[PDB]
């Protein structure tokens, strides 16, 4: 019961000063070409084409509002049924993958108003405000994660180092994060902007604001009261795998985050085989970001939906068969 | 006014220039320091053919001489054969392309025929008359089926108007350098077919049969070969020099054997075939050597004259003998078989007698023929080409070193009508 969407992005204008030559067509509502070029022995070269099916597939031209419209917005009706609803952001670096979850790249700032994270924080308090659900009195409450180095920080607050334990009726629980309590759709925003300001990324020419860290927001549907939890939406911004070219200036702090970004999602690659075939101890506490990822797979009130992101061009043909394997892979679940 | 300048190249082109020069200089009688002693006035008012002019009995004989590696340059001028002529005909390459048919024609064999072509612009202007072209190479090897086939481009587009033949060398399996050369050998005559006039077919395969088979020579050297080639290539050119009752110039020679529009292959024949000083042969009478140019087996093109229906049978005889004989041989064959000879020409030529005769033979034979049975030698390279072509295979070679993929269709395409243009029957 897991819903998968894929998004290929456009193409960059550097891109074009290379000479890039685009090999992924979506020619339809949810389908996906992959156009390969391949050689023969006798130097005769052909084309492969790869199709796809999924439960929805995204053109170059679809803007965030779109892709959230069909990915986390079914979602809301959700999580005030007592449930819990995830979504990841998954492919390669420079994929698009905090474009679409962080918001629109405005140059020099974060443009928040898109993104997934505020259109769902504002669609929360829509839906809290009908009168069949008003009369529940629920209280929204947000926090906001990072992990990195294999660790988790925090971001609401400064630099709180972050422990994973558990409880005994085997839930995963971070402690102790900051949960603030938000008032409106305006409170939220001053968390998603003072959040995305302290998290840590590179600084370089191509990926000015590249990922280093797989952050987690997650907004809490809580009883007036009662100090249970009734709802859990938990964002999902990966960091992705990196390993095509990068070897610009990478020094020994570059490749430190830079090994542990790839272990973590290998991790996350044997989880979802795992939970393929049957019976296997699922190897959820191997990485960190497993074992908050764990309630997304084996929920027994969990709908996730998983956006796999795709860079365009031809010399990501390569990470672009990769990373949709998985993600057919992930449609093809049934848990429970 | 009869004036000839001369050009060969490659490995195979200089290891029968030299014998070519050596059989020559001793039918002739020439002196190889660069001198002459002879005694007959035959040998001495022809002496503007080939040869320059300067005092005290001296000259240079020009013959345009390059190849690029420069291992063969410095192997052709070690002997008597070496000091004969001009030390500014030196002319040599960089690096020697390793029997690529590519380097040899676009990218390195295409920059020094400026200093080739600079030679004959110089050779052009001395003489009067010009009146040829010879050209001595192999049909499947580098830089003399590559520069050699291009140096015919680059004058047949200066000098149209003179005949042009080539001394042509096939390839064969039994003696092979460079394992594969299907794709040298069917490159190399698509461009000299479309720019030439008279071949002379020249293959090691019948040139190694005869050895394992009559002269008994099984495991020979390519200077053993280098003897019988350079025997028959005096016994073309003594028409020129040695003058008589066909008085046969090399136009008068193109007009006199090409019947249909495009150049044929010619199957030259020979004389009583030994080799070099071999005691055990009878008198060279003329009735006996009848049977040995019409021989199934003394060709030197490996070919089936019993079923090639005769076009052209110019032979040329050389030696003191008899005119009557000669005249009478020759109609015990058309007289009797039909199917060998066939109705083409009415008064086709069948002899021109020299009386000069070879050094190390008394009244010796040339046949010079031309027939379909130069279909085998174009069912047997193409049958080894399209197995190395319609699998793709050694493609690579040529593809990098700016070459077009499609160029092999038509060279392929240009042989196999040859062979449907041969069922003229
Ligand atoms: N759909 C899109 N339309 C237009 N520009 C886009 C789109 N998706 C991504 N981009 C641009 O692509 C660039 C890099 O996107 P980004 O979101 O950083 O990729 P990424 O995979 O998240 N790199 P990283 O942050 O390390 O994971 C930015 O300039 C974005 O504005
Ligand atoms: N009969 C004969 N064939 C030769 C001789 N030298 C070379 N060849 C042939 O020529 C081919 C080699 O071509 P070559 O001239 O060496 O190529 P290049 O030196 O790179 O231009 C071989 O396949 C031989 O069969 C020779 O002296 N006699
Ligand atoms: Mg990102």
């Amino acid at each position: 019961s897991i819903t998968v969407c894929v998004r290929k992005r456009p193409i960059s204008r550097k891109e074009v000063n290379r000479k890039e030559i685009d090999v992924i067509s979506v020619p339809r509502k949810d389908m996906l070409i992959v156009h390969e070029p391949r050689s023969k022995v006798d130097l005769t070269k052909f084309l492969e084409n790869h199709k796809f099916r999924f439960d929805y597939a995204f053109n170059d031209t679809c803007d965030n509002a779109m892709v959230y419209k069909y990915t986390a917005k079914p979602l809301v009706k959700t999580i005030f049924e007592g449930g819990m609803a995830t979504c990841f952001a998954y492919g390669q670096t420079g994929s698009g993958k905090t474009h679409t979850m962080g918001g629109e790249f405005n140059g020099k700032v974060q443009d928040c108003k898109n993104g997934i994270y505020a259109m769902a924080a504002k669609d929360v308090f829509v839906t809290l405000n009908m009168p069949r659900y008003r009369a529940m009195n629920l209280v929204v409450s947000a926090s906001f994660f990072e992990i990195y180095s294999g660790k988790v920080f925090d971001l609401l607050s400064d630099k709180q180092k972050l422990r994973v334990l558990e409880d005994g009726k085997q839930q995963v629980q971070v402690v102790g994060l900051t949960e603030k309590v938000v008032d409106g759709v305006e409170e939220v925003l001053k968390l998603i902007q003072h959040g995305n300001a302290a998290r840590t990324s590179g600084q370089t020419s191509a990926n000015s604001n590249s990922s280093r860290s797989h952050a987690v927001f997650q907004i809490v549907l809580r009883p007036q009261g009662s100090t249970k939890i009734h709802g859990k939406f938990s964002f999902i911004d990966l960091a992705g795998n990196e390993r095509g070219v990068d070897t610009s200036s990478a020094d020994r702090q570059t490749r430190m985050e830079g090994a542990e970004i790839n272990k973590s999602l290998l991790a996350l690659k044997e989880c979802i085989r795992a939970l393929g075939k049957q019976s296997a101890h699922l190897p959820f506490r191997v990485s960190k970001l497993t074992q908050v990822l764990r309630d997304s797979f084996i929920g027994e009130k969990s709908k996730t939906c998983m956006i796999a992101m795709i860079s365009p061009g031809l010399s990501s043909c390569e990470h672009t068969l990769n990373t949709l394997r998985y993600a057919d892979r992930v449609k093809e679940l049934v848990v429970k | 006014m009869r004036e000839i300048v001369h050009i060969q190249a490659g490995q195979c082109g200089n290891q029968i220039g030299a014998k070519f020069w050596e059989v020559i200089s001793d039918e002739h009688g020439i002196d190889p320091t660069g001198s002459y002693h002879g005694d007959s006035d035959l040998q001495l008012e022809r002496i503007n053919v080939y040869y320059n002019e300067a005092t005290g009995n001296k000259y240079v004989p020009r013959a345009i001489l390059v190849d690029l590696e420069p291992g063969t340059m410095d192997s052709v001028r070690s002997g008597p054969f070496g000091q004969i002529f001009r030390p500014d005909n030196f002319v040599f390459g960089q690096s020697g392309a390793g029997n690529n048919w590519a380097k040899g024609h676009y990218t390195e064999g295409a920059e020094l025929v400026d200093s080739v072509l600079d030679v004959v612009r110089k050779e052009s202007e001395s003489c009067d008359c010009l009146q040829g072209f010879q050209l001595t190479h192999s049909l499947g090897g580098g830089t003399g089926s590559g520069m050699g086939t291009l140096l015919i481009s680059k004058i047949r587009e200066e000098y149209p108007d003179r005949i042009m033949n080539t001394f042509s060398v096939m390839p064969s399996p039994k003696v092979s350098d460079t394992v594969v050369e299907p794709y040298n050998a069917t490159l190399s005559v698509h461009q000299l077919v479309e720019n030439t006039d008279e071949t002379y077919c020249i293959d090691n395969e019948a040139l190694y049969d005869i050895c394992f088979r009559t002269l008994k020579l099984t495991t020979p050297t390519y200077g053993d070969l280098n003897h019988l080639v350079s025997a028959t290539m005096s016994g073309v050119t003594t028409c020129l020099r040695f003058p008589g009752q066909l008085n046969a110039d090399l136009r008068k020679l193109a007009v006199n054997m090409v019947p249909f529009p495009r150049l044929h292959f010619f199957m030259p024949g020979f004389a009583p075939l030994t080799s070099r000083g071999s005691q055990q042969y009878r008198a060279l009478t003329v009735p006996e050597l009848t049977q040995q140019m019409f021989d199934s087996k003394n060709m030197m093109a490996a070919c089936d004259p019993r079923h090639g229906r005769y076009l052209t049978v110019a032979a040329i005889f050389r030696g003191r003998m008899s005119m009557k004989e000669v005249d009478e041989q020759m109609l015990n064959v058309q007289n009797k078989n039909s199917s060998y000879f066939v109705e083409w020409i009415p008064n086709n030529v069948k002899t021109a007698v020299c009386d000069i005769p070879p050094r190390g033979l008394k009244m010796s034979a040339t046949f010079i023929g031309n027939s379909t049975a130069i279909q085998e030698l174009f069912k047997r390279i193409s049958e080894q080409f399209t197995a190395m072509f319609r699998r793709k295979a050694f493609l690579h070679w040529y593809t990098g070193e700016g070459m077009d993929e499609m160029e092999f269709t038509e060279a392929e395409s240009n042989m196999n009508d040859l062979v449907s243009e041969y069922q003229q029957y």
